[PDB]
């Protein structure tokens, strides 16, 4: 397709803005490194002890 | 006569639970992924100059298989075989076919 | 975390702030109020996003390397082929497992720190004007309006001004 | 560690407290007497059982890869053989080090927090009521016969109900 | 860092303390002085020495390995042999980096927790003969020459000796 990215797998292009990506270990581009989790949750606040 | 002061932090009704070195599930109020697990299925043409191959594959269009000759001086970045690329020409075999298409 | 004060002795924490991470809540004699406290939200803030810089950083970036996918069975080359890209794929997944969980347990303590340093911080701002409740509220012996709670918020209370009213009430009225 | 109760402050530990982790030691007017408190105890426990679970978690599980032993010479595949396997084993050889030193660190100055923790909880139940000795132990301004030890340790000593006492006691008597 | 003495509640260092990494200052009757704790002072560099012998520890030390430059194209064999030592590279330069930011944070918090470490301690020699002025220093409220200073400093200070004066004047004078 007519699109825009610099990551591109068998399956199609992939965004690169996170550093990991589990699509396909087969990559060209600036690619996320491939890794076998399908997520990685990064806590980007403190801990949660609702009312 | 008296007055009180509480200090505190904030809180959110639903939180996102996280992992860390000592706890498997533990909640807290945002996380962001780190891990990219979709594609849209469509391969991009910028910013790579990505050459379709067709039914062609690397080497019928080297060698020159009469329908491959479309591909003729082109140039990539990425070139994408398809499957079901198939030759249509004299029977042929490459050894070492792996370095030669490399 | 390490410290104590969140999910610690501060039993829990307000759904209502939404203006600030950290924050302030009294009730002196003219009512009850709550505040954010924006320069201990922002050390938080600004200590979490450094760490989402580092992380989410600049991609690995490969172009031709090696074939993953086989279609023929060959042995010797294609063995190694693929043990090479599975042993680093099995690296990968350990470093980005470790690396989230280390992250994650120091944003929960260090955020934790913050609380208790504001704690401390507005501990000795009251000087012996007040008295730990232990839950994470000061009881201010003296009376204390609003333009007295804003001075400890914004960290211009001054205790002498009205020490010997605190001691007072403090030891025995 | 990062704390200064363990090994710090608290000069050393008790060999005989076999019920628990972390402890107190009384002596009244009654006598004296010990106690674990099976609350922090657990939550060093908790903390240290977790990171066990994460550590020796799920296995390889490897089935057909490539030799690694070898009878003939052969040169350029058997060379590249080898130091696929060599800088295998090297990054893992330094991720367990690594791994380990790390946890080690943490598991001791986490529990030097829930040493440190239980000692400022304890210091906020007793307020005006008592003074610390500065070696872990507080000294407790009014009479405190075994039922008073046994509502700090259970949580629910009331200081008003002795502070005037403590007050007096503790202020040039 | 995690603790808030250093570039924290201690508004700055001692550009002129050159005896030492953590010291004392006081004002009493006599004039002013200045003295370098050695005892904190070797517990942060004894812990960051040993950090350092950990890091640049012992070599890698390989010998005949495979090929890293080539004159000539060749195809799979040659991919291979160069995506091996560039995932290799790429692995360690990611440990490399990953180790140098960990121990740095670690070596601010530790140093910043020896600091806090020599408050609390001197804060609990003190007694209620001080209080805390809120920047690091204490204010002692009794007559205090070069010895009684010296005695703090040493750790041998009797806070008894001085109670009732440091009483009087805390309390209304
Ligand atoms: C990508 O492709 C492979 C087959 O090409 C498949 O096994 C994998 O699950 C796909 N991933 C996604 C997100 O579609
Ligand atoms: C959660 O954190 C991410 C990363 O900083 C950010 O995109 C988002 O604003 C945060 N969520 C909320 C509700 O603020
Ligand atoms: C702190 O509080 C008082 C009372 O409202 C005010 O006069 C003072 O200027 C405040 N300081 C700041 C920095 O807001
Ligand atoms: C705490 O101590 C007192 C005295 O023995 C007792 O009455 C009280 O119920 C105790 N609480 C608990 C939870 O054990
Ligand atoms: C501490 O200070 C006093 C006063 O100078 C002195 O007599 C005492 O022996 C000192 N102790 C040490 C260990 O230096």
């Amino acid at each position: 397709d007519t699109c825009i990215s610099e990551c591109i797998t068998p399956n199609g292009s992939i965004p690169n803005d996170k550093p990991f990506q589990n699509v396909n270990k087969i990559t060209y581009g600036a690619c996320p490194k491939y890794v076998k989790q399908n997520t990685l949750k990064l806590a980007t606040g403190m801990r949660n002890v609702p009312e | 006569s008296t007055a009180t002061l509480c200090l505190g932090h904030h809180a959110v009704p639903n939180g996102t639970l996280v992992k860390t070195i000592t706890d498997d599930q533990i909640e807290v109020t945002n996380a962001t992924e780190l891990v990219q697990s979709s594609s849209t299925g469509k391969i991009c043409n910028n910013p790579h100059r990505i050459l379709d191959g067709i039914d062609c594959t690397l080497i019928d269009a080297l060698l020159g298989d009469p329908h491959c000759d479309v591909f003729q001086n082109e140039t990539w970045d990425l070139f994408v075989e398809r499957s079901k690329a198939f030759s249509n020409c004299y029977p042929y075999d490459v050894p070492d076919y792996a370095s030669l298409r490399s | 975390g390490l410290f104590g004060a969140i999910a610690g002795f501060i039993e829990n924490g307000w759904e209502g702030m939404i203006d600030g991470w950290y924050g302030f809540r009294h009730q002196n004699s003219e009512g009850t109020g709550q505040a954010a406290d924006l320069k201990s939200t922002q050390a938080a803030i600004d200590q979490i996003n450094g760490k989402l810089n580092r992380v989410i950083e600049k991609t690995n970036e490969k172009f031709h390397q090696i074939e993953k996918e086989f279609s023929e069975v060959e042995g010797r080359i294609q063995d190694l082929e693929k043990y090479v890209e599975d042993t680093k794929i099995d690296l990968w997944s350990y470093n980005a497992e470790l690396l989230v969980a280390l992250e994650n347990q120091h944003t929960i303590d260090l955020t934790d720190s913050e609380m208790n340093k504001l704690f401390e911080k507005t501990r000795r701002q009251l000087r012996e004007n007040a008295e730990e409740m232990g839950n994470g509220c000061f009881k201010i012996y003296h009376k204390c309006d609003n333009a007295c709670i804003e001075s400890i918020r914004n960290g211009t209370y001054d205790h002498d001004v009205y020490r010997d009213e605190a001691l007072n009430n403090r030891f025995q009225i």
